[PDB]
């Protein structure tokens, strides 16, 4: 009943969620054919809940989503991979040609041939479940898939459903690592799109979960693997309170009347606090002091701001593992009285707990320990304001020679189109500005 | 000796559809949404939150009288009197831009009346002195060249060429010799009629290709004067394509890459006329981007003025693609060029 | 179903296809007889990207070979891996070019064009869906020259919007090979700068140095130059016929290094190379790896990169590395040498990683740039140019075919204007 929808889009949205289904898998105990034996310890067992996973009569765990991506190059991967009996055959692939960074590609020319595949899977998963809370897209600004498909789907999403959630998860663009050149136009022009159509967007770097495995968990050369696996443990923390029981359960649609004030600031940082390796999980106590002063600290930010550059609005607190209410508190007490932590003059209460009793899994040949009690922080504050500037100016700078824009007006674009990509993209900044300053009266 | 380049707005009336739900639907408050340009003036000009400076405008009830009077009589008394002069259109799809320079049998445009008054003033002058005529027609479409007047050529023969004395001439393009109106009226309803067209769709005189007319003027003496006054000169009509986005046409065909090409055409065109407003870029203006710009070497700065006629609308829909319009034209009407006098024969 | 069409024009050409294909068979795990004899399933998944599946498990190369003189086309047959290519594209003629670009392009040329474009087109229909057509040939011959920019043109009219590459081997700065070098040069680059979308230019001096210096070969033959050639010519499609953890095909790496449509000149290179006896003393690691490929040493063409800017820059790894360590290597790459880049383009670098690196090695690395300092080597034309230009040394070969004066000119306005596009962004801000 409480069943929501999932969809992964590109390269990064893929490979996120295959790190996601395996968190999912060994956490619910059904092996990667689907199958469920831990109804052999307990008779008539509901560990494979309903959230997630559509139970067949004959045993199977089919999960409920739609891997989309342009080129055939990921999704046969999977496929042929160690899952590929767990989902649906319908994973699908246009299988002609990649979008080669190109928004135009990705929303006008070759995303309008693919569409309708996605639009009736999503029909047909939703008549399936009896009420859905929201849907989760996985996607990343800079490819021309994630920018132009998640646009268009999302724009078909909001005319066919309109009232259900729609949260986001994207890669942001580091400010000076990167792996494209065309990278700040795909996100100017996501963010003008995608602005009317999402209702909470969290934000990730890569230069931030570099920096924190390296000083964190020390692991010096890390992969794509390792990151996927952490945005895993950050998905599965948001999503434990449907799946699982706890003292305060934290539901889908109560993120957003705790989390936006108004509807254009949806922007919101996510941290995960104890990411400690085997090795230091020892010598360490891990209380949830500890953890809740961790999740506040500009280091361990899993995208790269200073919070101490601006002033927290809303901050929401998902704890997993043996935590109590009075620990919360007076955690809550001891980080509101810190000076360095600034929050608005409007909003004296600030803070929004959740707990709930299953701890955190692991998973074989990973990274992370075992740890009895977890943390997720998911605050909304103005120093993203300041990651949105810094890629405007990548955007004006190469604006203003006009270069590689031949690309996406041969692909079926007109240069006007840029140019309100920006002037939306500064109004919501000076948003940003209009919510700082102190009331006055 | 330098001269400067000119620049001019027009703005069509609202269409049947679009003033049925004005009159219904908006009419009331005062889809047939309200008025966002507003002119203010004859000179300047208003829009939703800004305001700008262009030469000359015309509101929607504007008569070809006007426009004629306000755009082309530097052009046409340079181009009688030696120099050279051309004109060329610019917008977006629906802004009536081949309705202002062409126009019909029953509301003609620009060319039927500045050659109707170039064939006056040579019955005026015949007295004086003798002049001839020459003309050609071409259009540009999917990055080709191709000929209105003989369609029997191929694509193939067709070619810019230039000599160290870089000078654009075409190869094996008709040119064309009339004696009378009737003649050049045939010629010019020949070439419309040749000229590729979307009748696909409901506006069916949609025009997906850059046309250019040229028109050649010589003088030479009546009674008995020994190489004397011949004094070429050049004229040309230039009518660009629209730069529909591709939000406005879900089906998508071949449909698709010609809207590719007229778009890199038109950014070639934007980028040429920035990089010559532009003080320090005069290093080097990317002409070779297109066959447009190429064949505007000498029209856009290098001996020549001209008049830019940019086409909006008053459709509150038209809005972003009107403002880039209105960009272009002010950094069109910033770049100057000069202006010489003819070769003489001994 | 990406796939990709190979023609092979002139001598140099022939044999640089010739090694292509021996080096992608052992690659992919095929015999000269045309069977399988591989060990791992993912050299089968994506066969169809180069092979034609046939009829007992065999699978015949999807090239097109064409020159007017019969000789190399018999040398390639009398091979070893001449029995893979199917018979019925070895479309040749008698009469030779003789290193004259108008018998190439107007006379001799056109009369064979046609049985070309209808292999071409047979070949093409038989695709899922096409990418793009790659062809290899060399700007100083006749043959080359003429008829691989004829086809160049052909092909652009009737497929507009599919990627054309070509690997061209320029001409030299000092030794030459043939008399008429720079009329048969710009007379190509004349329509390669119109048609193509990716021109891999290549020097013959520069894989001299690397083989003299890096490689510390003694006798360099051809063969040498062509197995170098060869490793960079299986290095741009490395992602899109192998998995990877971020791909990149022919078209994403066109968008990235193309910031204008005129500037797609590109100069390659490849690393790991390193003589035989001196391979126990290094560590192949990422940062040995990019240490290599943005050395000048390291560069494919003649034109050094010190000498300009980078405008973009690529790189397509292949093993299994961490993508921190590439990060943070191109990112150091470009705060270092800061001077040798471009302002108004932020972030220079393109990185695709594939996971299948080459059969005896554990990490490889190909380069690509669009450096400024390209425009050196068109301006050497510009001069060799037109001191012949100037007293008409050799243009009665030439207009004796049918050309004329104005095509020389247009061509040399054409090739100095592309010089002027370069310099201008070579100190621009
Ligand atoms: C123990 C070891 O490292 O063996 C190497 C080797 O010793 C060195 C010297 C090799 C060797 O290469 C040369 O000596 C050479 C000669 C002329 C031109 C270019 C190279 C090698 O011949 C080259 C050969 O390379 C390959 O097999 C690659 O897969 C290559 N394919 C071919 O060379 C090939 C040629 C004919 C038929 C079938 C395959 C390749 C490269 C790029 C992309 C695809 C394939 C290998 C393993 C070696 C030897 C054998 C000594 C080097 O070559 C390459 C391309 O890897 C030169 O320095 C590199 C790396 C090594 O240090
Ligand atoms: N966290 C994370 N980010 C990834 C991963 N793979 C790619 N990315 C990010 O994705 C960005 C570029 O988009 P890609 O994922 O490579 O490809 P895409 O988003 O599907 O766009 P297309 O090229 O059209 O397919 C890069 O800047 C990467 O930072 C991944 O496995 N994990
Ligand atoms: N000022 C005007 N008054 C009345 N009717 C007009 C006016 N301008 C244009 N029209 C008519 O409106 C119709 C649409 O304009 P049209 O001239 O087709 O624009 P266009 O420039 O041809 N569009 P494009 O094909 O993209 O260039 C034409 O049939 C015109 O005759
Ligand atoms: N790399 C390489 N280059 C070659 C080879 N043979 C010739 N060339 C180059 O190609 C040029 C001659 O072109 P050629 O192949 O004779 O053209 P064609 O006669 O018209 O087919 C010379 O400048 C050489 O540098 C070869 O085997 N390998
Ligand atoms: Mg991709
Ligand atoms: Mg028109």
């Amino acid at each position: 009943m409480r069943e929501c929808i999932s969809i992964h889009v590109g390269q990064a949205g893929v490979q996120i969620g295959n790190a996601c289904w395996e968190l999912y898998c060994l956490e619910h105990g059904i092996q990667p054919d689907g199958q469920m034996p831990s109804d052999k310890t307990i008779g008539g067992g509901d560990d494979s809940f309903n959230t997630f996973f559509s139970e067949t009569g004959a045993g199977k765990h089919v999960p409920r989503a739609v891997f989309v991506d342009l080129e055939p190059t990921v999704i046969d991967e999977v496929r042929t991979g160690t899952y590929r009996q767990l989902f649906h055959p319908e994973q699908l692939i246009t299988g002609k040609e990649d979008a080669a960074n190109n928004y135009a590609r990705g929303h006008y020319t070759i995303g309008k041939e693919i569409i309708d595949l996605v639009l009736d899977r999503i029909r047909k998963l939703a008549d399936q479940c009896t009420g859905l809370q929201g849907f989760l897209v996985f996607h990343s600004f800079g490819g021309g898939t994630g920018s132009g498909f998640t646009s268009l789907l999302m724009e078909r999403l909001s005319v066919d459903y309109g009232k259900k959630s729609k949260l986001e998860f994207s890669i942001y663009p580091a400010p000076q690592v990167s792996t494209a050149v065309v990278e700040p136009y795909n996100s100017i022009l996501t963010t003008h799109t995608t602005l009317e159509h999402s209702d909470c967007a969290f934000m990730v770097d890569n230069e931030a979960i570099y920096d924190i495995c390296r000083r964190n968990l020390d692991i010096e050369r890390p992969t794509y693997t390792n990151l996927n696996r952490l945005i895993s443990q950050i998905v599965s923390s948001i999503t434990a309170s449907l799946r699982f029981d706890g003292a305060l359960n934290v539901d889908l649609t109560e993120f957003q009347t705790n989390l936006v004030p108004y509807p254009r600031i949806h922007f919101p940082l996510a941290t995960y606090a104890p990411v400690i390796s085997a090795e230091k999980a020892y010598h360490e106590q891990l209380s949830v002091a500890e953890i809740t002063n961790a999740c506040f600290e500009p280091a361990n930010q899993m995208v790269k701001c200073d919070p101490r550059h601006g002033k927290y609005m809303a901050c929401c607190l998902l704890y997993r593992g043996d935590v109590v209410p009075k620990d919360v508190n007076a955690a809550i007490a001891t980080i509101k009285t810190k000076r360095s932590i600034q929050f608005v003059d409007w909003c004296p209460t600030g803070f929004k707990v959740g707990i709930n009793y299953q701890p955190p899994t692991v998973v074989p040949g990973g990274d992370l320990a075992k740890v009895q009690r977890a943390v997720c922080m998911l605050s909304n504050t103005t120093a993203i304001a300041e990651a949105w500037a810094r890629l405007d100016h990548k955007f004006d700078l190469m604006y203003a020679k006009r270069a590689f824009v031949h690309w996406y007006v041969g692909e079926g674009m007109e240069e006007g189109e840029f140019s309100e990509a920006r002037e939306d993209m500064a109004a919501l900044e000076k948003d940003y500005e209009e919510v700082g300053v102190d009331s006055v009266e | 000796k330098q001269s400067s380049i000119s620049v001019a707005v027009r703005v069509r009336p609202f269409t049947e559809a679009e003033s049925n739900r004005l009159v219904k639907i908006d009419n009331d408050d005062v889809g047939g949404l309200r008025k966002i340009i507003n002119v203010v003036d004859d000179r300047m000009l208003i829009i939703a939150s800004k305001r700008f400076v262009f030469d000359r405008l015309f509101d929607e009830d504007c008569t070809q009288d006007q426009v004629y009077r306000n755009t082309t009589q530097p052009l046409l008394d340079s181009v009688l009197d030696g120099y050279n002069a051309t004109v060329f259109a610019y917008g977006a799809t629906g802004c009536g831009k081949t309705h202002t320079i062409s126009g019909t049998p029953e509301d003609p445009g620009v060319i039927f009346l500045t050659m109707k008054e170039l064939y006056n003033r040579i019955e005026e002058l015949k007295d004086t002195k003798i002049i001839d005529i020459s003309l050609s027609y071409l259009e540009i479409y999917n990055e080709t060249i191709r000929d209105l007047l003989n369609p029997m050529t191929q694509c193939k023969n067709l070619v810019i060429r230039e000599d160290a004395n870089n000078k654009i001439s075409v190869s094996n393009l008709s040119r064309h010799r009339p004696n009378s109106v009737e003649e050049v009226m045939q010629l010019i309803l020949e070439g419309n009629k040749n000229r590729t067209c979307s009748p696909t769709e409901a506006n069916a005189t949609s025009s997906r290709s850059h046309a250019v007319l040229q028109i050649n003027v010589i003088q030479k003496d009546r009674t008995g004067d020994i190489t004397e006054e011949h004094t070429f000169a050049t004229l040309s009509i230039i009518d660009l394509a629209g730069s529909e986005r591709a939000a406005a046409t879900k089906n998508r065909g071949a449909r698709l890459n010609e809207g590719a090409n007229i778009n890199k055409s038109l950014l070639a065109l934007g980028n040429c006329i920035n990089a010559l407003c532009d003080p320090r870029r005069r290093n080097h203006v990317p002409y070779r981007d297109s066959k447009l710009t190429r064949l505007l070497k000498f029209s856009l700065g290098g001996n020549c003025k001209t008049v830019m006629i940019v086409c909006v609308s008053p459709s509150s829909q038209h809005y972003d693609e009107t403002l880039n319009t209105l960009k272009y034209a002010d950094r069109a009407k910033e770049i100057k060029t000069k202006l010489i006098r003819n070769l003489e024969h001994h | 179903m990406r796939e990709i069409v190979h023609i092979q024009a002139g001598q140099c050409g022939n044999q640089i296809g010739a090694k292509f294909w021996e080096v992608i068979s052992d690659e992919h795990g095929i015999d000269p007889t045309g069977s399988y004899h591989g060990d791992s399933d993912l050299q089968l998944e994506r066969i169809n990207v180069y092979y034609n599946e046939a009829t007992g498990n065999k699978y015949v190369p999807r090239a097109i070979l064409v020159d007017l003189e019969p000789g190399t086309m018999d040398s390639v047959r009398s091979g070893p891996f001449g029995q893979i290519f199917r018979p019925d594209n070895f479309v040749f003629g008698q009469s030779g070019a003789g290193n004259n670009w108008a018998k190439g392009h107007y006379t001799e040329g056109a009369e064979l064009v046609d049985s070309v474009l209808d292999v071409v087109r047979k070949e093409s229909e038989s695709c899922d869906c096409l990418q793009g057509f790659q062809l290899t040939h060399s700007l100083g011959g006749g043959t080359g020259s003429g008829m691989g920019t004829l086809l160049i043109s052909k092909i652009r009219e009737e497929y507009p919007d599919r990627i054309m590459n070509t690997f061209s081997v320029m001409p030299s700065p000092k030794v030459s090979d043939t008399v008429v070098e720079p009329y048969n040069a710009t007379l190509s680059v004349h329509q390669l700068v119109e048609n193509t979308d990716e021109t891999y230019c290549i020097d013959n001096e520069a894989l001299y140095d690397i083989c003299f210096r890096t490689l510390k070969l003694t006798t360099p033959t051809y063969g040498d130059l062509n197995h170098l050639v060869s490793a960079t010519m299986s290095g741009v499609t490395t992602c899109l016929r192998f998995p990877g953890q971020l791909n990149a095909d022919l078209r994403k790496l066109a968008v990235n290094m193309v910031p204008f449509p005129r500037l797609h000149f590109f100069m390659p290179g490849f690393a790991p190379l390193t003589s035989r006896g001196s391979q126990q003393y290094r560590a192949l690691t990422v940062p040995e790896l990019t240490q290599q490929m943005f050395d000048s040493k390291n560069m494919m063409a003649a034109c050094d990169p010190r000498h300009g800017r980078y405008l973009t820059v690529a790189a397509i790894f292949r093993g299994r590395m961490s993508m921190k360590e590439v990060d943070e290597q191109m990112l150091n790459v470009q705060n270092k040498n800061s001077s040798y880049f471009v302002e108004w383009i932020p972030n220079n670098v393109k990185t695709a990683v594939c996971d299948i690196p080459p059969r005896g090695l554990k990490m490889s690395a190909t380069f690509i740039g669009n450096s400024t300092a390209i425009q050196e080597l068109f301006k050497r034309i510009s001069e060799q140019f037109t001191a012949m230009f100037r007293r008409k040394a050799f243009l009665h070969w030439y207009t004796g075919e049918g050309m004329d004066e104005m095509e020389f000119t247009e061509a040399e306005s054409n090739m100095n204007d592309l010089v002027s596009e370069y310099q201008q962004y070579q100190d621009a801000t």
